[PDB]
């Protein structure tokens, strides 16, 4: 009984409803408890298809905190609150996105 | 009596050796180091008398040494035998002539009642001489751009009886529903019913039709064993021309040989490769005698690919995951400690070269995924040919259900949550935003 | 339960379809029937549920039909199941389709305590399908002129160490007395120590140089089985330019798509193909699991190959020469009528598809020859690789004792006597014209 | 004499024998046995006395068996006979020597008066070694997407004079009035007029301009015959490059090895093959004497193809539609009963080859449409060169009014209507929509 | 030196002829090249540069300044999409090229198909966000002619328009080689 309607999703995390702010918190601490380092991305959702996103100030190495990366996560989505904005961890070891899913959603 | 000079008592492996590790049970009291330097000069060298062309060539230098029995935890009369090999004994980067060097005569001698062949330590110059897998784990999902997650497979079922459209059609439909990929059934390449020309043209126009829509990078996984090697090249280079991102192929049957040559033409066109484990039951369903799958897991990473065949181990039997975990571990990490219970028998070392991904299919769906998820980890693929098409909602809307189940999963095992217990609360809360998981968990609960 | 659709009371098999033999032990106190019908569906066509997608295609027309079950003489719990398979689940001429199609994923049902195939009944189609061996046994003949006796071979001794002219010399000392062929090592194609180049060159040479001496057509076994399709085919190719007559190959791990792709290769360049069973054993040694060597067998003569290794069964264990007499049958003849002990399950009938020799190799020597003789008929060749070059004479002398011990079994044969018996007798009379087969059948007495 | 070697009294076929009819009339007066026999051995075995190699090989199983002869409804001179073949005697998939070994050398015996090739009875293992159509009915269905009606064609007329712009916007004009496909002139390749690139180039533009233009997938039939296969594969990859997904063929003049390599191309390249009977009354005018047309459908079928011209065979002669029907039914169906009004002498089974769209062209037009879907059923494709180019609004014009016959023709026959009585009442309200047809029912009334 | 003692546009057969085996005598204490005057029949000859100044100026449609490269660092270690979204970083920020590292042309832990690939994506990306032709220098130095002839067609399909490589090391025979190659493609 119904359908299931073919939605244009955004990548792990794309399915569910938008994360809320104490996820992100826990997001962001299970990245610094793997030893990953956070990274922003935004794009126009246009050019989703693209295989590099418009990065945002460079990646923060050693950096432990929540509360600067949601900062940072705050004042690039008034950057551009039209672009889609994701959340990257990046391992050095592997070269490899250890997580990496979206924050915002443009309009 | 073959001890005198095949059995070493105080040697010590060199590190450039190939070492080996055989579970054997000789008849009856036989001597234990006598039966193991009968296979280890069975590998090698075999006399029934004094000849004389072995002084023409030093057969000192030139010969396999085993040097320490150990008694097998379980059995007195099976035993550990470890036995060395000088490197020249094989090929720069030949698989098929470790595996004729190793199991090509041993297994016919009759002083032996049963023979196991249990762990191999490559050393780090012959690894460096095959070509390995074409891609790598980290170059697949910089290709496929997916990351956070495992991977989502499915069988398409039913084994076979359809055409190209019908095929391509039901590829589609799997595909749309947030599925990774989809792989042929391994006994379909090319059948009066279906050409693989059509097959191939019709799910390349799905796979990207499906690509289009979803705004995800999507592939099929397409077969290319077959009765030549020249038919496997064409039809390899058709689906290059057809923009498709991934071919598979079953190592076993077609070859180690024919792997090989695949994997390097794959480097050489930029393509991923696909294997599954065809046959691989009649060398390691026998848990006393055969090869145990660790070695043929090492010895197609050694021949090259991207993903392989495991089955979890759980779903029909809660077996022994320890030593499947272990094999995991031979795939996925560069080095891998000693690990009695997890199979692992040397020290061995891959230096810096790429892994595999492990494959579990068969006898799962969405019940078992937290677990699942907790002994693959993230470096993995999950497969449901059933469980996806016998969703009474259809196959996108079951494909729908196990991507959510496996992005709820992974998110709670990310806010640091043990899955395996509190799975079923995790499940109904997936479910409380996604009716179609809800039905699938009421169908197999 | 799956009876209702997947196992027959009453069906009787097409003449098109492919009918399968498997001994099977289930778990204790299950339905013989059940698990025979989940062993054939296994093959075919496996769900966990109710499906959908099995309605688009008949699946009553495309599935296996297992339609007897009979009690093993000797177990109770163990039984032979026939299973029949329309002729549309296949590929026209793939023994690797055949193979993946009988045994990818059989093997890994837990309600099975053991599985074994055992026979399998190929369609006269799918046979004329095939390419079948490139030469055949009488045209193999025809290109050697050699007839009245078995042929004779031998292993080059030791495994390895030899440099191509050092190799060279010893072929060409073992093939002037008389050899007719001589085998490279199953696990030797291409090593540090040799390049395969500078073997073929100088083994090339001596055979040449043996032909211009002896006045008789000869050759020796050329190994092509390497890491790349490419490697091996640049290899035939090369050997073809040396004018050698006849390549050899290793089938099983090489691959089924390898030795088609060789032998289709041999017929287009009308070269022979030579084939050793490395790693049979490890498929076969299990009396009770595995794939019974008749089923490999089977499958080299469909996909091709002129000689194939045995053993013969005698010289160390007497044993149950039936079944290995059975499966010479099946090798030489056009067709084999049914035989329980020589475990032959069904009327099999090659149409007018030509045979394959047989090898027999491993621990024998002159003593054993007669026997050799009487069991494995003219259509044979005989290896003795510690054997001749073991003889104190040297290579050549052992080669020569060999050889007129051949002659004259087969003389004895031809005169009408029983050779078994008065063996003896024979190797005395034999050796009153030839020293070097005294001091031989001296050694080994 | 020879009916005591080559006539059987009491044999029966084997399954896997070819069995073939002939209409014979042989002289006044003779043994109707005797020259059956004769036909017999004049296929497989002939001499003019005592010979001395046919020793060396037996005879006895290499020759063909006449046992069943049968006295024709309407002549007791002429009488069927129906000869066995064995397997052996013929190439593994050449319907050329299928021809060659049928019809060889039995047409010049002078003991004959006449001799006409009725039916034959392939067995399946044949059927199974003969590459085939390339695509089959169902595929070429799902590449173009085409279902519920037959197809509409035409020939491009006049037969030939038209520049590569000028045949190009005919068959644009043509196409876009909703007709499926449009063929060349059977006679028309490459002429001084007319350089075949130019009308390859200009028609692949008209196709892809009409297909844009009506949002339907459309082809065009282009003619790949010419004086040597070399010129007729660059024509096929050309037209391959060019996106056309259909070419054509004459394989009677062209020749059956041509066919049959044009149809393998057209399999291993993924592309559509039309085939029309030029020169086939030669061999089929004479009702008495020649080749059935059905044999000759019948080798086209194995040899491969997607469509066969046959007329329907109304429209000028109200025939003998029921043995039309039979060829049709061999044309289509996998399995047809035996049926003597039909023409069908032997019970043929095609297994699970895909079957051949039949063609229905010249002296038709509007008014016969509703038998012509009576009779060919939903697997055919009608052309009406002259009368949709006829039409004096136009190709276009002629086409839409055509089409839209079909479509009320084939909606009233879904409505489970007797179309062929009531066809005037059909033909009236299909006009209430369409002034065009109206005006061509007007024309040709 | 007398014209006829070289080969028609051989550079290896000129170093061959003047410093194959001056060097190795004893009764010189020390020997330096310093000048070369080719004469014009010999400069005739050889292939030359495949493009030249004015026509790589035509190419890249790059005139009024100098062009602005850089080096990508750090030396190794990048995997393919890393390697190609940091040449993307400094392309996109106006730098004309970038060229890769001298001794990195296939490693364990970077197959050159991979960095071949990200790195052509990400220029094809720059330029088309910057407006402005642009490229990367791709190395085909490596172990056999075949294989740098297999990278620099591999180049050449991906739309590349400029590949990079070390003569010395190479060979001058691979460096002619490479050259004919590129005139022959249109390559820089």
């Amino acid at each position: 009984v119904g359908d299931y309607q073919t939605v244009a999703t955004l990548e792990t995390f794309g399915f569910l409803p938008p994360m809320t702010q104490d996820e992100i918190y826990d997001q962001i601490a299970y990245i610094i408890a793997q030893g990953w380092s956070p990274l922003i991305e935004h794009v126009h959702p246009s050019r989703s298809m693209a295989t590099y996103w418009s990065y945002w100030k460079l990646p923060f190495f050693g950096e432990k905190d929540l509360g600067v990366i949601v900062s940072e996560l705050e004042a690039c989505h008034r950057a551009y609150p039209d672009h889609h904005v994701r959340l990257v961890g990046y391992d050095a070891y592997t070269q490899s996105q250890g997580a990496c899913f979206v924050v915002f959603e443009g309009r | 009596e073959y001890r005198d000079t095949y059995w070493t008592p105080d040697y010590v492996p060199l590190d450039t050796d190939l070492l080996a590790c055989f579970k054997c049970t000789g008849q009856e009291g036989v001597p234990k180091e006598e039966v193991a330097a009968a296979v280890a000069a069975e590998s090698s060298t075999g006399t029934w008398s004094t000849v004389w062309s072995e002084l023409l060539v030093d057969l000192d230098f030139y010969k396999g040494r085993c040097y320490r029995i150990e008694d097998v935890p379980g059995d007195k009369e099976a035993f550990y035998a470890f036995i060395a090999y000088p490197l020249d004994l094989f090929e720069e980067g030949s698989v098929t002539n470790v595996l004729t060097s190793l199991v090509g005569n041993v297994f016919g001698f009759k002083a032996l009642r049963h023979l196991r062949l249990e762990d191999i330590r490559f050393p780090m110059a012959f690894i460096k001489t095959c070509p390995g897998p074409p891609n790598g784990i980290c170059v697949e999902r910089d290709r496929m751009n997916k990351y956070g997650r495992p991977l989502l497979g499915c069988t398409i079922k039913p084994k076979l009886g359809l055409s190209g459209k019908n095929y391509g059609r039901v590829v589609y439909e799997c595909l749309r529903g947030g599925l990774d990929f989809t792989k042929d059934d391994e006994n379909i390449n090319s059948q009066p019913f279906q050409r693989w020309q059509n097959r191939f043209e019709f799910v390349a126009e799905a796979v990207a039709l499906a690509q289009q829509e979803t705004g995800e990078k999507k592939g099929h996984y397409l077969n290319c064993t077959a009765a030549t090697p020249e038919e496997m090249y064409e039809r390899a280079e058709f689906a290059k021309e057809l923009g498709q991102p991934i071919i598979m192929h079953d190592y076993i049957t077609g070859g180690f040989t024919a792997n090989t040559g695949l994997s390097k033409w794959c480097r050489k066109n930029g393509m991923l490769l696909h294997i599954h484990r065809a046959m691989h039951a009649v060398i390691d369903r026998h848990p006393k005698h055969g090869i145990h799958f660790r070695v043929l897991a090492k010895c197609l990473r050694l021949s090259g690919g991207d993903q392989l065949h495991t089955g979890t181990v759980v779903g029909k039997l809660e077996g022994d995951r320890q030593t499947t975990l272990g094999f995991i571990d031979q795939l996925r990490e560069s080095f891998i400690p000693e690990d009695r219970s997890r199979g692992n028998f040397f020290d061995q070392d891959w230096g810096s070269m790429p892994g595999v991904f492990a494959v579990a299919s068969g006898g799962i769906h969405v019940w078992h995924m937290p677990a699942l998820v907790a002994i693959f980890g993230d470096d993995s693929v999950l497969q449901f040919g059933g469980g996806t098409h016998g969703h009474p909602w259809g196959s996108a809307a079951g494909a729908a259900a196990n991507r959510v189940a496996l992005e709820a999963c992974v998110k709670a095992r990310n806010a640091g949550r043990e899955i395996e217990k509190e799975s079923r609360d995790i499940l109904m809360e997936a479910a409380k935003h996604s009716p179609e998981l809800a039905i699938a968990l009421e169908t197999w609960k």
